[PDB]
């Protein structure tokens, strides 16, 4: 038993390609519907967590995605999480099979081109498109909040409205990806980072910075240890209610 | 001519600030230049064509009089590198968001020289600055007979921005 | 039985502290001293005095293909930590103020007295210990210290150390006036003082001929009179969990490369050319 | 936009034809074969010092200068190689930029040998600038006036880019 996104996509066809590229984190039923070979693969970013502290022995380990953007991209190449009017450019339509593709559309609310694609399928095919729907509502919904923590990403709402915009899926991918620069734990704010590591905006999530160059992010001191190069995901002000330390 | 140009430099600004009827000094900037300061500037500039506008703003040789300032004393020797590397990083910004400065820009009151007006605005905001920085350094007597050595951080600053705005015409450019 | 062949060649101490013995012969006494000071790295302080008198740890940052890895520090000051607490490394005018040295080793304050000039210090502890095998012990750590500190010592030759680099920490915050000064203390910073403030402090960027790296869009820590504030530029100090020295969720988050909750040194460009 | 540009090409014949005159200069003959030599502007030079010449930019925005002249009817679909004579046009131009910084000093020299005076380090870059526009002006003579409005190239404006990345270097290197 595992959960990937785009794991869904069944041979429905004899066309071009499929052979379950789904990273073994799928079977780690975290917080995230997606496992690490979709994720880098269609957003680069890598998943990640954080522990914070052992005052109150809390130490959660906070979720949190990995930049995998260089400093040298730009437009679309700095563009993580594409909104529903420009995933469509971002992402090679033609390259994906139409299972991904169907996936797309239906995310990014394009029912009309899900419905092209499956009368185009039309013509065994039909029902394994209609398992790949079954599969991607079922978490669509799982991730949907409209069923039976104030983590704004504008306040350090133009951008919580664009947050919002976004699916739940998506809003759920971008909520674990990206980290508060400030986290309140019930009525004491701490702040972790004194700067952002990622912009929201029309076009969706952007690995790009407030100010100044891109964050540099490539691909005999060996009696120390190591700190991380990368960049990981930050932005927002999270703010936790009337709640104890809930490691629930 | 090894001193003449920092006095000249003074007295164009002067004379450019006399010809477009704007000394909008106070408006000393960081950050990025809005219309919100320099509407009444597009304006003012909209009344003469300009066509004497350059996509760039050489670096280097612009910043280079301020060297000659005597800091014998140290004062200049560290607030003019922190001067550099302050015109880099706003040059740097200009250059990587001019398309978002001349949408603002434009957004007031579109001109049909709008790329003319957000480099002159770039150029009389970077010009103010310096002058309110040359004012700062008034006090110190500049001469020739120069021995840095931080004038190659000058250098390599001026080619960093050059390629700033050497990626910023590419992009008007190419982009028709 | 007895067992010898000659005399022989071991390893060498490379922190300052290690130096610090009791002055006395009758009482021993030995300094506590992480194994780490026997690397031949530009650390002259090992990183339990690092962390005991400056709030300190050593740390690598591998920037990288052409991977070039970079020595670090990091805070551990405390988030509710103000004021003097927030000096992460003191200056000569405040580093009195800083450290208790009534309460610490004579051999001790006369090794801060050495880092941060105060000759005049020097001299009448020198004079105390010589008017009193004290010669011996004076003989020995300040050789010590004193040889540690011209090694140091950037602002000369022949003692390794100046690189023709052009790091400008004192880098604007591109927001204050016109200002800084940071590197202006820092001419003045003793040679030691100097060169673990460069090795401690990572650039915020790495400027190499025409090629800017970012690391930090924010500077972690500034420099100011009092010396290294390890204080947040912008305002609200960033949360530090200090852990040591001085749940189910968790166990279904297995392993995923968790980022480190630590708070590194950055701050300034540092310049390097083949010019 | 573009009609800017187009405006720009417009103005630096009529400009050129004006100053050629308002100094009556117009060392029309000479070319970009090579480094040129105070030879063939003694006079001129003489000329040249009756002015203060430190009004000057030490780069050259070859973007701008030459971006113009990419403007031009390549849809006729007739001659192909007038696009590749224009090529070849920026690329010799971008060699002579280079040379001329790269041996700066060496025509500081000649320029000693003729009419040692101080502004010699603008002499040099006038001389360089005017030989160049008259290069400018015989090539907008062999070309047709067929500038449209817009027209994209990406191959011309990605040579313009990289040789002129190499001429701003170059140029930025003029330490002093
Ligand atoms: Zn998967
Ligand atoms: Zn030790």
């Amino acid at each position: 038993v595992n959960r990937c996104i785009f794991a869904s996509i069944v041979s429905f066809d004899a066309c071009i390609t499929y052979k379950s590229p789904c990273s073994p984190d799928a079977y780690h039923d975290d917080g995230w519907f997606i496992c690490n070979n979709h994720l880098i693969k269609r957003f680069k970013m890598s998943k990640m967590v954080l522990p914070i502290f052992d005052e109150d022995d809390n130490q959660f380990k906070m979720t949190i995605a990995r930049h995998l953007v260089g400093n040298k991209e730009r437009g679309i190449k700095r563009i993580l999480i594409p909104s529903a009017t420009n995933y469509q450019d971002v992402f090679n339509l033609n390259s994906m099979m139409q299972a991904e593709q169907l996936i797309f559309h239906l995310i990014y609310n394009n029912e009309n081109a899900v419905n092209t694609i499956c009368d185009n399928l039309k013509y065994n095919t039909q029902r394994v498109i209609h398992s790949v729907y079954a599969t991607t509502k079922s978490i669509l919904d799982t991730t949907n909040p409209n069923t039976f923590e104030l983590r704004f990403f504008d306040v350090t709402g133009a951008g919580d409205q664009l947050f919002n915009n976004y699916s739940g899926f998506l809003q759920n991918l971008i909520r674990r990806a990206v980290a508060p620069e400030y986290l309140q734990i019930d009525t004491e704010e701490l702040r972790f980072r004194n700067c952002a590591t990622c912009i929201i905006d029309e076009t969706g999530l952007v690995a790009s910075v407030p100010d100044g160059p891109e964050l540099y992010n490539p691909i005999t001191l060996s009696g120390y240890e190591e700190y991380p190069t990368y960049v990981p995901l930050f932005l927002g002000y999270q703010i936790i209610n009337s709640e104890n330390n809930f490691l629930r | 001519i090894v001193n003449e140009k920092l006095q000249k430099i003074i007295v164009v600004t002067d004379g450019m600030k006399r010809l477009y009827e704007y000394c909008n000094c106070k408006n000393s900037l960081e950050t990025l230049p809005s219309a919100a300061n320099y509407g009444s500037l597009l304006k003012r500039l909209n009344l003469y064509n300009l066509d004497h506008i350059e996509m760039n703003v050489n670096f280097y040789e612009l910043l280079f009089p301020l060297t000659l300032y005597n800091d014998n004393d140290k004062t200049l020797s560290h607030q003019l590198v922190n001067y550099i590397f302050l015109a880099s990083n706003y040059f740097q910004n200009c250059a990587k968001n001019f398309n978002y400065m001349r949408e603002t820009f434009n957004v007031f009151g579109p001109f049909k020289q709008i790329d003319f007006m957000v480099m002159f605005v770039i150029k009389f905001n970077f010009l103010c600055d310096m002058r309110n920085f040359a004012k700062l350094i008034d006090e110190l007597v500049p001469n020739k007979q120069p021995n840095m050595r931080i004038h190659s951080v000058l250098v390599m600053r001026d080619k960093i921005v050059k390629l700033a705005f050497s990626n910023l015409q590419f992009q008007t450019f190419s982009k028709k």
